[PDB]
């Protein structure tokens, strides 16, 4: 399964999670902006590792980053 | 609507107010996409340069210097006769002349970069012509209006030469 | 205040010209980037994306078509006055047979003069392989004051044009709901276009044509014979010609129409002294095509209580197997611009080939079967301008399903139930394409290798494992037997193709039997295994435009986009664009092996000379049959040996077509670097030359970025394609101009 | 002479190149007829063949054996006309071109809108600066001095 | 005249006028002087 | 409604009187989509050209100029005075008064208030107030007309007999 980390760069402005086509991506609750919201990454099982979750991202360089890993039948997106 | 003095169809252009050759003549609108500081300072150098030039004609027709180089009556052809030596003296001498009067700034954007600068005044009146200020517009109009008539003059000539070949007589 | 147009909806104004981007919300603001600039002509004639409604988008779709007819009108204009001025169409008239036509003179530049080829007839220029002068003989035009005429006339229409486009957008708009007649639209382009102007055809060959291209086979010189408006003032000089003129209109009007059979013969076959069809014959047939397309015009109700539905012909046909049948498709065939355009363009582009087809296969016009260079530019011409529109039209279609396809109007239709079995098309194409592949290949490779090991029985030949194509040949002699069995009106065979006898102009050959044998079975083949891959590219684009396992919203992502990630393994071109831009390499593989199959069979095994005593000698020399079965044949015997014009034509007046070869050569491996390579490399590389830039203070304010990754396969596509076709423009060209 | 090289007036072999292009011209003005253009076009292709290799003789240039000019490049002013004045002449064109573009960018790159003005140019200031391209070699050299030629540390760099 | 002037002003057509002037002077230059294989100095 | 000329046409909707030479004639509603002024300036610019080239032809086949040049009939003055580069000094000239009219006539469609055709050139005076310069121009639009008509009668009966003065 690839590996999906959150930077404390994050704004919590939510447009990775409404971006992400698996539900991987959620918004919890912090401390560290305006906000008082940083994304979350706990099923990155269902990680399929199309990376639209980084292209909404408005931060400079990102404060999503997906490293892609080992594969799997739900990160290959295998219908079969 | 005041209308031009010279063209009276049109209407007065723009930016000619304060001139001593201001008779309302821009039909293209020259002065409005280009500096009229630049355009009076260029008008007077190629009326001054055609004005020498036309002299030149005249004089090289009827003296010429000894010499076999200097022994065209024709202009056109002692342009080709004298060589490219003499002819490069002079570009080179103008050249000095040219940085020297303006005194480094010679572009269009690097003249008139700082105002303090008449178009065309470079100071030169050793004789003392032009003390009194009151015929010194009437000599500003006649030297423009001497330099427009001697462009004219000057390409009247170039071409005469070119297409007879003899001279202007 | 018309219930069909709007009047003065748009302003003429000079202001939006200062304003690039204008029409996109997006570019609108201004670039920013060097990516706005590419985007301002990617999106230019988009214009679904710059309104949001149809009526805006039909009249600017209205008015671009006027654009485009009166820029079609001025290149022909532009045709006519170069014939009128700078051509030797007077010369050539007088010696059909043995002076090249030539319309475009060179100036004499940079040494460039040596292209002013010796056409003939005293004149120097390039030689025109568009068949023009052809054409223009076979209208009749015998003088260059009636192609300065002609021009003229040209340029009026396109100015007529152009000021339809702009009254019809800015002045008189029409609505909606006048777009949306088609069944008006199909009565009017059946009738009027179609019909009436082939009876409008059909008049002017009859009254010009016939009398003026009879005087000139007789042997009348073209300035002797009269002028064309005399042929209708004295019905005595048409009379003369076809003496069935005398009785007028009244065989017409009294239903005596054998009368007419001076002039409107069924004949068959070509014009022994111009090589051509029969010029009544052609007449003959465009009144027939008129009256047909006349009466097929009064089929669709329009404004009374007569003719059909298109919605209720529509509605009916359903069946067992098929739902709800064609229920939804009047809906989507006039809301929807892009699937007319998917249809349209595909019938044109077949169209197109279909008319390459017929057209070396019955020459139309006086002296244009021996003129072997204007044969072969027509054919590969046409041919590739047909597989451009098919490709045009599955990409509109993909375009339609992604954009304009609404799922709720087409429930349980026939696209629906397309959509729903999309597999199992595309598996069974798949394997089709497949099957067709290895066949037809590897029997070209197994041929290969069997000669290659000295085993010359073990190949694909005729003096071999033979493979006639009996269905073929069947057909060929139903059509030579069809004179007076089954067209028992028929004097000769349509064409000379099925069978007969070698039809000779000045000791060239016109037209003859084109035999099929091992070497045409194969190649048959090929072109059905290509056809089939592009079909299959571009089928699979269209129906999975939507979506799919990968992706199952690619709707979502539009028609135009690079991928979805790098994820699943990796998502690269699986828009519908991506489609079109793999569609149209393999249509660029198709049409280049068709017009090579083209060239070489007709060098090998139609075009020659004939011999006084009747001894056919080709071009070739019959290679076609024995060496046109293996890669190596085709590699040596037609590319290396038909390449020995063009690589030799430097310092004659062919040199032109040896530079062009190297530059379209150049411009195709420059191709390369688009399709190859990516944009995070050339992004990375503008990152330091920016650099360098910023060192010097002279980094542009719009910053520079590298083409987007659609545009670069785009730029890739489009290099390559120009770089294979004029390749094989040039090559042609030469060669056959040569010998 | 130089590279074992010998003046073109003096090569047998450009006389008969010269000899086989004007034979074959002449063949050519053969197959036509009278004062008629084609005629006068060859005629001119002739004398301007005749003229160019007349020219080409009284040149200064050396011949190799295959009766063709070769280029002396290595830096003598002997063989000067043939690199080193074109290379001067571009030189003072190329750096023309390129003050003026750099002079324009910076112009307009102080203005409210810097990005308008470079695909809509001001055709007034775009005027100014370009006719002001003939000193760039003074300017150049008086802005280097200056130091507004170069940027130091304000450029951006990449992560290593 | 004054948007259509700033028509003109835009890339495209400044681009087209200068290169249409460019290649003309050159071509000229290249049918007065012709086949100029070094400096003519 | 029912336009002078035309007394069974409604009137041209464009022309009401404030014209001179407006009487309503405008079938094919030219007016309708052109400016009032633009088409006014046409038109007296074509009378004028065509006023001095009806009166030129017509001296022209009875008095020549010195010169062997000149001593051809004006039907085919065009072509010896093109070589002879007599028409390109006309080209010249007029060329430099047309971008002079370019300019006039931006400014006054652009407002400014100049008359169509109007260019003050007025040495003498032939026009002191209001009703004067009304009455002639009617009288220029009036001839002009009628001199445009006379060229076009002219040249067309010149070319298809190649007759003198009278072509007839
Ligand atoms: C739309 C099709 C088309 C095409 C491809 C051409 C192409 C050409 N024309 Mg042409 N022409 C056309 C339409 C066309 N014309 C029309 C409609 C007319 C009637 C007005 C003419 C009238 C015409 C004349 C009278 C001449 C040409 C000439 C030329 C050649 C040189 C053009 C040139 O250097 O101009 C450069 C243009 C510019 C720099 C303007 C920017 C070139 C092959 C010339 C030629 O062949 O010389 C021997 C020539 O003398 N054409
Ligand atoms: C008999 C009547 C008639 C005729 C001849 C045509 C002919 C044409 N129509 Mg058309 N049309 C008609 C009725 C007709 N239409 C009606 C009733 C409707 C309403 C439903 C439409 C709606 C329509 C649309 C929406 C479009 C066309 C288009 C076209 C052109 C197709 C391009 C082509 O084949 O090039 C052949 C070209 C020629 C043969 C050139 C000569 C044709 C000239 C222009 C005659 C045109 C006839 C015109 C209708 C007369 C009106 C004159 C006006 C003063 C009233 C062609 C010129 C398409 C086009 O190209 O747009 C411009 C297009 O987009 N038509
Ligand atoms: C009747 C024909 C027709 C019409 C009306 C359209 C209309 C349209 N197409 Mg389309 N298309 C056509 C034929 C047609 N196409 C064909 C035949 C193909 C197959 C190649 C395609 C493939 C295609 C694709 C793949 C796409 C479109 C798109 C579009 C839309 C936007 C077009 C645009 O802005 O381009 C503006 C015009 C340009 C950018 C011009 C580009 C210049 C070309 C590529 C090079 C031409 C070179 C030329 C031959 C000269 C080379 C000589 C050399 C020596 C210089 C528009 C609705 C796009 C879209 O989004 O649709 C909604 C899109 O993605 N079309
Ligand atoms: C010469 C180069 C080449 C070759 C051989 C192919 C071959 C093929 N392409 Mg293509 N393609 C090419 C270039 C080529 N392409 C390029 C440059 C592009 C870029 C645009 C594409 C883009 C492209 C697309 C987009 C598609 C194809 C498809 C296909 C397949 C069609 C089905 C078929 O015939 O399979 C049969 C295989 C052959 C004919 C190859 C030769 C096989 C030999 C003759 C017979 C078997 C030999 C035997 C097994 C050897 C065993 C011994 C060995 C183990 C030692 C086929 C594999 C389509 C596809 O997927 O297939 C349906 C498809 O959709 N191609
Ligand atoms: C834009 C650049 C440019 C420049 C600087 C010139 C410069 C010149 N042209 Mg010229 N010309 C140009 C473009 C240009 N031309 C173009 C694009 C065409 C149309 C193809 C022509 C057609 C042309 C003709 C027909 C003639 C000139 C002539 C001339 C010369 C006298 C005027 C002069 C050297 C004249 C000349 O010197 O010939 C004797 C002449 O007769 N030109
Ligand atoms: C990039 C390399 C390169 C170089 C160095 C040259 C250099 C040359 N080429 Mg050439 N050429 C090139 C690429 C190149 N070309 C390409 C890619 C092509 C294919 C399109 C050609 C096609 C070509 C032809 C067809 C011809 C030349 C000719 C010439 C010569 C005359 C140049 C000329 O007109 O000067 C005179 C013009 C100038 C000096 C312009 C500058 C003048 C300005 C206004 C001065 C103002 C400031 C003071 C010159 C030696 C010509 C020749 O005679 O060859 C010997 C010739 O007929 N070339
Ligand atoms: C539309 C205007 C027009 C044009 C195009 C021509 C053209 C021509 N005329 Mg002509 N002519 C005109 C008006 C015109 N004329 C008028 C109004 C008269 C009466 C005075 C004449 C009397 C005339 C004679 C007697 C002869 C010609 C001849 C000729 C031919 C060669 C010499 C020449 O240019 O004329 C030379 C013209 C003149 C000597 C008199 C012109 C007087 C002008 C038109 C009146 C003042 C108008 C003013 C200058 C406008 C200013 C223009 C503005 C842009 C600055 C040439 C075809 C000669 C020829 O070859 O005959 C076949 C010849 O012998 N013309
Ligand atoms: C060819 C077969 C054919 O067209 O028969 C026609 C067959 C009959 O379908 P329908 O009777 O439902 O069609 C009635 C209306 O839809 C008219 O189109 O259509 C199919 O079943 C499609 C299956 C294609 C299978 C490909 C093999
Ligand atoms: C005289 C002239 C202009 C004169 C104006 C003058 C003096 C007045 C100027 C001033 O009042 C103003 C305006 C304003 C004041 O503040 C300044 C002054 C100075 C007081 C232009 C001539 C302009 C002269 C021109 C344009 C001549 C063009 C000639 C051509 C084209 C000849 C071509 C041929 O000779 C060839 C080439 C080959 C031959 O075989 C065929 C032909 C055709 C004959
Ligand atoms: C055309 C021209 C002037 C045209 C003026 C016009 C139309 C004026 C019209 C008006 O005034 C009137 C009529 C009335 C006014 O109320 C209104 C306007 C409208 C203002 C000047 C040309 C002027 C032309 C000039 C000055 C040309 C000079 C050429 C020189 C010096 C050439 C030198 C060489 O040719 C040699 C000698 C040897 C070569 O081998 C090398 C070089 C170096 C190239
Ligand atoms: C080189 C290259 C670039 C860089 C290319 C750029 C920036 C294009 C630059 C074009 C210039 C600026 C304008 C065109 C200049 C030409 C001389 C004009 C065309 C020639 C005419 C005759 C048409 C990419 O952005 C790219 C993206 C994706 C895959 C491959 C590539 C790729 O290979
Ligand atoms: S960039 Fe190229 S590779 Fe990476 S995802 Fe988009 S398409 Fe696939």
């Amino acid at each position: 399964s690839h590996t999906v980390k959150i930077y404390d760069t994050c704004i919590g402005c939510t447009q990775c999670v409404r971006a992400c086509p698996t539900d991987v991506l959620e918004m919890v609750p912090w401390d560290g902006c305006k906000a008082g919201q940083i994304a979350s990454a706990p099923r990155t099982e269902d990680c399929v590792g199309c990376k639209r979750c980084e292209t909404a991202c408005p931060t400079d360089f990102l404060s999503v980053r997906v490293y892609l890993g080992g594969e799997t039948t739900r990160s290959l997106g295998l219908a079969y | 609507k005041v209308f031009s003095k010279s063209v009276p169809f049109l209407l007065k252009p723009a930016g000619l107010d304060g001139m001593v050759g201001d008779v309302g003549f821009d039909p293209l609108g020259f002065a409005t996409f280009i500096d009229i500081r630049w355009l009076r300072e260029a008008e007077l150098k190629n009326g001054r340069v055609a004005m020498l030039a036309f002299l030149g004609f005249i004089v090289q027709e009827f003296i010429r210097l000894p010499g076999d180089l200097y022994s065209e009556p024709n202009g056109v052809k002692a342009f080709f006769q004298v060589g490219p030596q003499p002819l490069l003296q002079i570009f080179l001498f103008c050249g000095f002349l040219e940085f020297n009067m303006h005194k480094g700034k010679l572009t269009q954007v690097d003249m008139f970069e700082d105002g303090k600068r008449e178009p065309g005044n470079f100071g030169f009146d050793p004789l003392g012509f032009g003390k009194d200020p009151a015929k010194r517009e009437r000599y500003a109009l006649a030297e423009l209006k001497n330099g427009r008539l001697a462009m004219i003059a000057i390409g009247g000539l170039v071409h005469h030469a070119l297409v007879t070949g003899h001279a202007t007589f | 205040k018309s219930t069909i147009v709007d009047f003065n909806p748009v302003e003429t104004s000079f202001e939006k010209w200062a304003k690039p981007g204008q029409f996109s919300r997006t570019l609108a603001k201004g670039p920013k980037t060097t990516t706005w600039i590419w985007n301002l002509h990617a999106d230019a004639h988009d214009f679904d994306i710059q309104t949001n409604s149809l009526q805006e988008v039909s009249r600017k779709i209205f008015s671009a078509h006027f654009g485009q007819l009166a820029v079609i009108f001025l290149w022909l204009s532009g045709m006519h006055f170069h014939g009128a001025y700078f051509s030797n169409y007077s010369a050539w008239l007088t010696n059909p047979t043995s002076t090249k036509p030539s319309a475009q003179i060179v100036w004499p530049i940079v040494g460039q003069e040596v292209l002013n080829a010796d056409v003939g007839g005293n004149f120097q220029g390039i030689q025109i392989t568009s068949g023009f002068f052809q054409l223009w003989r076979a209208e009749g035009i015998t003088s260059e004051v009636e192609l300065y005429w002609t021009a003229v006339g040209g340029l009026v229409a396109s100015f007529l044009m152009l000021f339809a486009g702009w009254f019809h957008y800015h002045k008189a708009a029409p609505k909606l709901e006048w777009f949306q007649n088609v069944e008006s639209m199909l009565n009017h382009h059946l009738a009027g276009l179609l019909g009436l102007g082939s009876l409008s055809w059909a008049g002017h060959q009859i009254h010009i044509a016939l009398p003026i291209n009879k005087l000139l086979d007789l042997g009348v010189s073209p300035e002797e014979i009269p002028l064309p408006y005399e042929f209708i003032l004295n019905r005595d000089l048409i009379a003369q010609l076809y003496p069935s003129f005398n009785k007028g209109l009244t065989p017409f009007f009294t239903l005596n129409w054998g009368e007419y059979s001076d002039f409107l013969t069924f004949k068959g076959g070509l014009n022994p002294v111009t090589g051509g069809l029969w010029l009544t014959d052609t007449a003959h047939h465009h009144l027939a095509i008129a009256v047909l397309f006349i009466v097929a015009g009064h089929m669709y109700k329009t404004n009374w209580f007569l003719g059909h539905s298109i919605k209720t012909i529509l509605e009916a046909h359903k069946g067992p197997f098929t739902g709800e049948g064609h229920k939804g498709l009047y809906e989507v065939l006039t809301t929807s611009w892009h699937a007319q355009l998917a249809i349209n363009l595909a019938l044109f582009g077949s169209l197109s080939i279909i008319v390459a087809h017929h057209m070396y296969a019955m020459p139309p016009y006086p002296y244009i079967a021996i003129d072997y260079p204007t044969q072969l530019s027509l054919f590969t011409h046409h041919v590739w301008i047909g597989g451009f529109c098919i490709v045009g039209g599955a990409a509109h279609g993909a375009i339609f399903f992604v954009r304009d396809y609404n799922a709720a109007n087409n429930y349980n239709n026939l696209i629906d139930r397309v959509i729903r079995h999309r597999d199992a098309i595309i598996s069974h194409l798949n394997w089709v394409c497949i099957f067709l592949g290895c066949h037809s290949f590897g029997l070209y490779v197994h041929n290969d290798t069997m000669r290659a090991l000295g085993r010359s029985q073990d190949l694909f030949s005729d003096n071999a494992i033979a493979l006639k194509p009996i269905f073929a040949q069947f057909i060929q002699n139903l059509h030579t037997l069809a004179p007076g069995s089954t067209a028992p009106n028929a004097l000769t065979t349509v064409s000379y193709a099925f069978g007969g006898d070698v039809i000779s102009v000045g000791s060239k050959i016109a037209m003859m039997p084109i035999s099929l044998g091992t070497a045409d079975f194969l190649v048959h083949h090929i072109h059905a295994f290509t056809i089939h891959v592009t079909v299959l590219i571009l089928l699979k684009g269209v129906l999975y435009s939507r979506n799919s396992r990968l992706i199952p919203d690619k709707a979502n992502l539009g028609f135009r986009f690079p991928c979805d990630g790098p994820g699943r393994g990796g998502t690269c071109q699986v828009s519908a664009w991506d489609h079109v831009f793999l569609g149209l390499f393999w249509m660029y593989n198709s049409i280049s092996i068709v017009i090579f199959h083209f060239s070489w069979k007709m060098q090998s095994d139609v075009w020659g000379t004939v011999s006084p005593t009747g001894a056919v000698s080709h071009i070739t020399g019959g290679n076609f049959a024995q060496s046109s079965i293996t890669i190596n044949g085709w590699l040596r015997d037609f590319l290396w040996s038909q390449a020995a014009q063009v690589v030799q034509s430097y310092g004659s007046s062919l040199s032109a077509y040896g530079l062009i070869f190297l530059g379209a050569h150049f411009i195709w491996a420059f191709s390369l670097m688009f399709l190859f390579s990516g944009r995070g490399y050339w992004q990375e590389l503008i990152e330091s030359i920016v650099w360098a830039h910023n060192k010097l203070k002279v980094a542009p304010s719009i910053q520079p970025r590298a083409l987007s990754i659609t545009q670069g396969r785009a730029v890739g596509v489009a290099h390559y394609l120009l770089g294979g076709i004029g390749t094989t423009w040039a090559f042609f060209l030469a060669r056959i101009i040569s010998v | 002479d130089i590279g074992g090289l010998n003046p073109c007036k003096d090569s047998e072999v450009f006389q008969k190149r010269l000899a086989k292009t004007v034979k074959k011209l002449e063949n050519r003005l053969k197959k036509y007829e009278e004062g008629t253009p084609p005629q006068i076009a060859i005629q001119q292709q002739i004398t301007q063949t005749k003229q160019r290799f007349t020219r080409y003789a009284d040149s200064n240039l050396l011949c190799g054996n295959d009766g063709l000019p070769h280029l002396i490049t290595d830096g003598r002013w002997s063989h000067g006309s043939e690199f080193l004045l074109p290379s001067i002449l571009f030189l003072y064109i190329s750096g023309w071109i390129g003050w003026v573009g750099r002079k324009y960018i910076r112009t307009v790159g102080q203005t409210s809108n810097p990005t308008e003005k470079e695909i809509i140019i001001d055709v007034p200031l775009a005027i100014s600066i370009m006719t002001s391209g003939f000193l760039w070699p003074f300017a150049a050299w008086q802005e280097f001095l200056s130091g507004d030629l170069i940027a130091s540390d304000e450029t951006i760099t990449t992560s290593p | 005249m004054k948007d259509f002037l700033k028509y003109l002003s835009t890339a495209p057509v400044l681009l087209t006028a200068w290169l249409t002037f460019t290649a003309g002077f050159v071509i000229e230059i290249n049918r007065f002087y012709p086949d100029a294989l070094t400096f003519p100095f | 409604e029912k336009s002078k000329a035309v007394p069974f046409l409604p009137r041209p909707a464009a022309l009401d009187g404030s014209v001179v030479g407006d009487v309503g004639f405008d079938p094919v509603g030219f007016t309708s989509w052109l400016p009032l002024s633009y088409l006014q300036e046409a038109e007296i610019k074509h009378c004028r050209i065509a006023m001095l080239a009806t009166l030129g032809w017509i001296v022209a086949d009875f008095v020549h100029l010195p010169g062997a040049v000149h001593e051809v009939s004006s039907l085919a003055a065009h072509d010896v005075a093109v070589k002879s580069g007599a028409l390109a000094q006309i080209l010249i000239w007029t060329s430099i008064a047309e971008a002079i009219s370019v300019i006039a006539i931006s400014q006054m469609l652009e407002g400014s208030g100049r008359q169509p055709g109007d260019f003050k050139f007025d040495p003498l005076n032939f026009a002191k107030d209001e009703k004067s310069l009304k009455k002639m121009q009617l009288s220029e639009l009036k001839n002009g007309r009628l001199a445009m008509l006379a060229f076009s009668g002219i040249v067309t009966q010149a070319a298809l007999t190649g007759h003198a003065f009278p072509y007839m």
